[PDB]
Formats: C-alpha cells, sequence, structure tokens
C-alpha cells in the first residue's frame, strides 16, 4: 500500500496526492486516500528520488 | 429487418400434417420465412454444424414422437433457445416424453399422458359426447397487446392437455387459462385424487421470455392450428349459446406466430450520454452535489424498420448499494433525459436503467460513474461570520512587532 502511494504522489505531484480519492478499494464505498493516510514515510520517498 | 433470420426447420410427426395445416404453414410462408419441412424420425436432423446454428427457428409439430432424429435432443433444443432462437412447440393427448421434459426445463408441466382437458359446461355442440372440445372465452385471453394483437378475436376451439405453469419460474406467460369450471384429469377414471390443473390454473397456451431474450410459445392442442377449426363455426352445447360463423382459432395463430418471431414488441437501446451541465463531455469523477445531465436513446422495430420508441414509463435510477434516487426520463428531442442533483453521499454509483414491460423486450443498461467529495481548495473562504478571529491573528503580529521596536530602544 504504501508503495502504490508513493509512485503515485511522485508522477502526480503533492497537490493532486493530497486531495487523492480511491475508487478501486472498497467498492462500492469507495476510500479517501488523501484524509486516511500518513504522509511521512511517502513524502521522504519522493523527496530523495526527485 | 427481422431479429431472427427466415431460416425454419419444421418437424412433423406425419407428412399429412403439412395438408391438413395448410393454411397456417401458407400465412407463414407469406411472410418470407423459409420453411424446410422434415419428418421428426428422420436421421439426418441436425441444428448445430461447427457451432453455428443452421436453423433461426424451430416448430416442432410432432406431439406423438417418442424420440427426436439425429443430433436433435433435449439438450440440443436447449441451448438452441439459449443462442437466441425461437420455439413453437405443439402437443397432443398422445405427448411422448420429450415434450414433457422440454416444458419441465422451460418451466411449463404438461400433464400425464392420455389426460385431457374436461369442460362439462363450454363444449362445444360439435363435440364427440366426451365434452373435451372447448369453447375458450376471449376472457381468459392475456391482456398484452403486442402478443396477441389488438383486435377483438372470436371464441376458439381448444382441444389438448392440459399444462400448470411453475409458481417458482416468473418468467411463465399465462396467454390463455382455461375456464372456472375446466380440469385436467382422465376422463374414464373417476377423480379420487386431485386435478394436476384445477380452475383458471389450467393453461391453454403459454410463452416465455428468456433472459437472452428468446421466445417459445407451448400449445396444448395441435388441433388448435389445424385447418378445421380454422374454418369450423363454433357454438356452445350448453342451451342459449348463440352461433358464430367462424372461430378465432385463424387470426389469434397469426398474432402468436409474429411475437415468437420476434416481430413485435422487439427494443433496441442506442448510446447513453452523460454529462456535467453546460458541458459537452463526461468529467473523470463527478464533485458531490453536483448536477449533471442524463441522456439515452431507445427505439422500436415496427415492420422491419427501427424507429423512435414512444415508451412513456421508463425510470432511471442513481444507486449504489439501494437505489438513492428514482425519476421518470422525459421524452425530448426524440430521446429521453433529466437533469439531477448528485446526492451528498460519494461512492461508485451506477446508472441504471430496468424497462422491463409485458410482452416488451427486457432492457437493461448501467453505466459506472466515480463521485468523490470536494477538494480542500474548493472550502469556502473569508466568511464573515469568522471576521473577529481574522481580526485576533493580525492584531497579534502588529502589536509583537511594536513590542521589538520599543523593547530594543527603550
Amino acid at each position: 500500500f504504501n508503495y502504490r502511494t508513493t509512485r503515485f504522489l511522485a508522477e502526480e505531484g503533492f497537490y493532486k496526492f493530497h486531495n487523492w480519492f480511491d475508487d478501486r478499494a472498497w467498492y462500492p464505498l469507495g476510500r479517501i486516500i488523501g484524509g486516511t493516510i500518513y504522509p511521512g514515510l511517502m513524502i521522504t520517498s519522493a523527496a530523495i528520488y526527485h | 429487418v427481422c431479429a431472427s433470420g427466415p431460416r425454419t426447420l419444421v418437424l412433423l410427426d406425419n407428412l399429412n400434417v403439412r395438408e391438413t395445416h395448410s393454411l397456417f404453414f401458407r400465412s407463414l410462408k407469406d411472410r418470407g420465412f423459409e420453411l424446410t419441412f422434415k419428418t421428426a424420425d428422420d436421421p439426418s436432423l441436425s441444428l448445430i454444424k461447427y457451432g453455428e446454428f443452421l436453423y433461426d427457428n424451430l416448430i416442432i409439430f410432432s406431439p406423438s414422437v417418442e424420440d427426436f432424429g439425429g443430433n436433435i435432443n433435449v439438450e440440443t433444443i436447449s441451448a438452441f433457445i439459449d443462442g437466441g432462437g425461437s420455439v413453437l412447440v405443439a402437443a397432443s393427448s398422445d405427448i411422448g416424453d420429450p415434450l414433457r421434459e422440454l416444458g419441465s426445463e422451460c418451466g411449463i408441466e404438461f400433464d400425464e399422458e392420455k389426460t385431457a382437458v374436461i369442460d362439462h359446461h363450454n363444449y362445444d355442440i360439435s363435440d364427440l359426447g366426451q365434452h373435451t372440445l372447448i369453447v375458450a372465452d376471449t376472457e381468459n385471453l392475456l391482456k398484452a397487446p403486442t402478443i396477441v394483437g389488438k383486435s377483438s378475436l372470436n371464441p376458439i376451439l381448444f382441444r389438448g392437455v392440459g399444462m400448470v405453469a411453475d409458481p417458482d419460474n416468473p418468467l411463465v406467460l399465462d396467454i390463455l387459462t382455461g375456464s372456472s369450471t375446466s380440469y385436467s384429469f382422465f376422463p374414464d377414471k373417476p377423480i379420487t385424487q386431485y386435478p394436476h390443473a384445477v380452475g383458471k390454473n389450467t393453461l391453454l397456451i403459454a410463452g416465455l421470455q428468456a433472459r437472452n431474450n428468446a421466445r417459445v410459445i407451448f400449445s396444448g392442442s395441435l388441433d388448435f392450428f389445424s385447418d378445421s377449426f380454422f374454418n369450423s363455426a363454433v357454438q356452445k352445447a350448453a342451451p342459449g349459446s348463440q352461433r358464430y360463423s367462424q372461430t378465432g382459432n385463424y387470426e389469434l395463430a397469426v398474432a402468436l406466430s409474429r411475437w415468437v418471431f420476434k416481430e413485435e414488441g422487439v427494443l433496441r437501446v442506442g448510446p447513453v450520454s452523460h454529462h456535467r451541465v453546460g458541458e459537452t463531455a463526461p468529467p473523470n469523477a463527478y464533485t458531490v452535489t453536483d448536477l449533471v445531465e442524463y441522456s439515452i436513446v431507445i427505439q422500436q422495430l415496427s415492420n422491419g424498420k427501427w424507429v423512435p420508441f414512444d415508451g412513456d414509463d421508463i425510470q432511471l435510477e442513481f444507486v449504489r448499494i439501494d437505489p438513492f434516487v428514482r425519476t421518470f426520463l422525459k421524452k425530448k428531442g426524440g430521446k429521453y433525459s433529466v437533469q439531477f442533483k448528485l446526492p451528498d453521499v460519494y461512492g461508485v454509483f451506477q446508472f441504471k436503467v430496468d424497462y422491463n414491460r409485458l410482452g416488451y423486450t427486457h432492457l437493461y443498461s448501467s453505466t459506472q460513474v466515480s463521485v468523490r467529495p470536494l477538494q480542500h481548495t474548493q472550502y469556502e473562504r473569508f466568511i464573515p461570520s469568522a471576521y473577529p478571529y481574522y481580526a485576533s491573528a493580525f492584531s497579534m503580529m502588529l502589536g509583537l512587532f511594536i513590542f521589538s521596536i520599543v523593547f530594543l530602544h527603550m
């Protein structure tokens, strides 16, 4: 789950990642990835990658 | 354009059936069907070659035949119906086991061999004295204009084996029920047991609409289609009964044949378009409480040419697990469209159209749409009610800076 999020953040940018809503999980309810996650791990990986 | 191709295979127990039923076959041939007549027992009979269907429609006028020739089998006929072919079955008191089995797969239960429908009150005067030739009133006829024809019909003669529709199967169509007094039993043997069919439960003609839209009609009496009934006059044996110059058998038979062969009631669904109001393209995801426009087009087959459908009862649903919103689709500009506001709850919603009506083809349409919550940027800003809170933060900074200036140089 962290790996998928890290790829999305680096490719899409922080602002899109912040508001990311995922419809592919917990069908049909959906999940709000942006507000239910901890960004610390993903941000560190993305920053070094850039 | 006919939904089912003209290629038709006819199965006859005896070649003489063609002469006796010449009127029915001629009326069918006049409509452009390509009939081929083969004996039901003939070994060469086959329905599927290399995975393709040799014939589009099958008519089995072989009531007495115990077994089918060649590769034809109850399983094969079942596959044929699943493929979308239309099948017509005609039964009699001599019904063999395969016909009963075929009805069992379709949910129509034929009575045991040698049984006949007995009506002691409405039997025609011409009957042999067994009260088995019953004059069926048009009142029992199903109230479906598409299947039976809009026009009124005279009383129809039926002589054959009663069948009972299985309650469990919803798709079964009670096209023609028996009279309240009618029942199915062995005439010679006394009625110790409860009748297989009693009262209006007894069915003379029934139809099936498959999920794939294949149509099959089962008739209790082969003689009903015979030329003899078509021309014969009808008068009930009971006193005070009027005599009618002609029966309604011919007219009813023509209407049923059209329905079975997809000549009536055929509907198609065209493109469906959804987009935000004021936009020409669908967004990847919609926002909460956004307003969207939904449009769909439906067509009907009339005389082999597709035309805009006239149905007014169509209903649209917006569903996640259960229907949040349901409304009628307005008929505007040759298309059915409505505008509505999305619910305040996000999720994986689906648009649904489920216009299923009696006698017409069943139409189902689903399109998946995702609704997402508001983005952080979209939230309201500079709320007037919050001005005092705004003033405090600005005030604190100004006070702090002034304090720094005075404090250092005091």
